């Protein structure tokens, strides 16, 4: 069995110039994992799904750093989709996060989520991506 | 002005600067952190600007300003360059600790070894790779009676086929002793290599100044890689190469091959020529900036670009060129972010426009 970890994050901003368009936030979704860990080993891209109200609601990262860097209004919840080298399920990880602003004029929002994920039946080259990348065999 | 953009005064006005120089002596193991969030290939000379958000990676800074100010950015790995920290500042921002800094590229090394640490601070054991210096090719071949004839009056016709010829006819005439021409060794001499890069880069800046150019060929030829539209793995061939003659070498055969940049995504569109490229900076066509959030891209400046779409409307919030406002700018065909449009605030100002096209999305092609 493989147990590893991932982290997820965003920040948002207060816009001290308004755009003409109405946002008033500078907000980032990024996607890292955990600590000194080079996801690329064993993530082939990440998907990143934000509101229809934005263009191109879809953006994709195939290479790190994942990130999405966008200004707004209002927050959302924010699916998110981590897919992996695996060759046999788990395929693929969905998340949803919860994208939120600063407003009441607080300093600006800062959110890291820590989460765990399993692997089974790992195979000798499977283990040895995820070793370059720092995955723990439970 | 091409200075301005240097200067990276978008991060911040007043920033703490350290002017010590901290240097490892070769083939020394050194024990040094490495930065999580730089994929970049940092060339000796070239300036890394970040701005530090995580928790973790302020501590290691602030360490790191305490005591000998460096740091390591892996060849994303078995090779690496060393940066040294010049500026430094703190803020409050985003609700956290956050540091912008500016540093510089030192030293390249080999990794030896990767050990994590209980703060996370990846400690790399690190070899410092040196510099091969040989002496001139005429050296082993040289009369003493010669010898006064190696230093010539002047470098001022001038600056062309007569000085030139004159300096292969001088400084290698002992050609005839051996059983190779003179021509030849020009092809394996620092100087002519250097002029002939020279001449390569006024092509591409008609108003580029011999002043701005490092003399010494081990800084020349690192300048010259860190300018020039490449992909990762000429880089790090590049940085492979010990000795500045087979850098400068390469340098050249390069820069013969190389026509013309295309979409790193469609993969089959062009964006640019390399006769368009264009030099707003004393740095180089090609310099790293950071984003608003902190992350780096290494943009290439040029006078046109092919197949481009441009998103918004100017803005000089964050302007990496001062005086001038930016648009996002994408390839057309797939809307990947290929770069921005920089147009002149004023309008008593050259040039009226540009555009500078990120290194990330750009793939050469020969
Ligand atoms: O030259 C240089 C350059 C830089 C300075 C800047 N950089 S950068 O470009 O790299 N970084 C970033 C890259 C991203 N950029 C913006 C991207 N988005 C756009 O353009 C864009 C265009 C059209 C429309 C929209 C949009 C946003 N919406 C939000 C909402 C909303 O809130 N809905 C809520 C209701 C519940 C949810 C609704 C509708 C909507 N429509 C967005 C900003 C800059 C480097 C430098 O330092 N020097
Ligand atoms: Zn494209």
């Amino acid at each position: 069995t493989v147990q590893v970890r991932l982290e997820l994050g965003h920040r948002a901003q207060l816009r001290k110039k308004p755009t003409t368009e109405g946002f008033t936030h500078d907000w980032m979704v990024f996607v890292r994992g955990p600590e000194q860990c080079d996801i690329q080993h064993f993530v082939e891209k990440v998907v990143f799904w934000l509101h229809d109200s934005f263009p191109k609601p879809r953006r994709v990262c195939k290479e790190p750093p994942y990130k999405v860097e966008e200004s707004g209004y209002a927050g959302f919840i924010m699916p998110i989709e981590v897919h992996f080298k695996n060759k046999e399920e788990p395929r693929k990880v969905c998340f949803t996060y919860d994208l939120f602003l600063n407003l009441e004029g607080n300093p600006p929002v800062n959110h890291l989520r820590c989460e765990k994920l399993t692997f089974n039946n790992p195979t000798t080259e499977f283990r040895y991506k995820l070793l370059r990348a720092g995955g723990v065999m439970v | 002005d091409t200075s301005l953009p240097t200067s990276h005064t978008y991060l911040g006005a007043d920033m703490e600067e350290f002017h010590g120089r901290t240097l490892h002596d070769d083939d020394s193991c050194q024990v040094i952190p490495v930065l999580p969030q730089v994929m970049m290939i940092l060339i000796p000379g070239q300036t890394l600007p970040l701005q530090l958000f995580h928790p973790q990676e302020v501590s290691m800074v602030r360490n790191l300003i305490q005591k000998d100010r460096t740091f390591a950015v892996l060849a994303y790995a078995q090779f690496g360059t060393t940066a040294e920290i010049y500026a430094y500042r703190e803020e409050q921002d985003f609700g956290i600790e956050i540091v912008k800094v500016k540093a510089i590229g030192r030293q390249r090394f080999k990794v030896l070894e990767l050990r994590t640490q209980s703060d996370g601070i990846q400690q790399a054991k690190v070899q410092i790779l040196p510099e091969c210096v040989l002496p001139s090719t005429m050296s082993a071949v040289q009369l003493e009676s010669l010898n006064k004839c190696q230093i010539f009056p002047s470098k001022p016709d001038q600056c062309s086929y007569k000085w030139w010829q004159k300096y292969q006819k001088r400084k290698f005439h002992c050609a005839n002793l051996t059983s190779w021409p003179r021509w030849l060794y020009s092809l394996y001499d620092a100087e002519t290599l250097m002029d002939r890069i020279k001449k390569q880069l006024r092509e591409w800046d008609e108003n580029l100044k011999d002043d701005s150019l490092p003399s010494n060929p081990i800084d020349f030829s690192y300048r010259v890689a860190a300018c020039l539209p490449i992909d990762d793995v000429l880089r790090i061939q590049l940085l492979k190469i010990g000795s500045a003659i087979q850098r400068l070498r390469c340098e050249l055969d390069i820069m013969n091959k190389c026509t013309s940049l295309c979409c790193k995504q469609c993969q089959e569109t062009e964006i640019t020529t390399k006769n368009e490229i264009f030099s707003l900076s004393l740095c180089g066509p090609m310099a790293a900036y950071v984003n608003p959030h902190g992350y780096v891209h290494e943009t290439l400046t040029v006078y046109k670009a092919c197949n481009l779409n441009l998103i918004g409307r100017p803005s000089t919030e964050h302007s990496w060129f001062p005086g001038y406002a930016w648009t996002v700018a994408q390839c057309k065909i797939c809307a990947s972010h290929i770069g921005w449009k920089f147009t002149a605030t004023k309008k008593d100002m050259s040039p009226q426009k540009f555009w500078g096209l990120t290194r990330s999305a750009l793939l050469p092609t020969i």
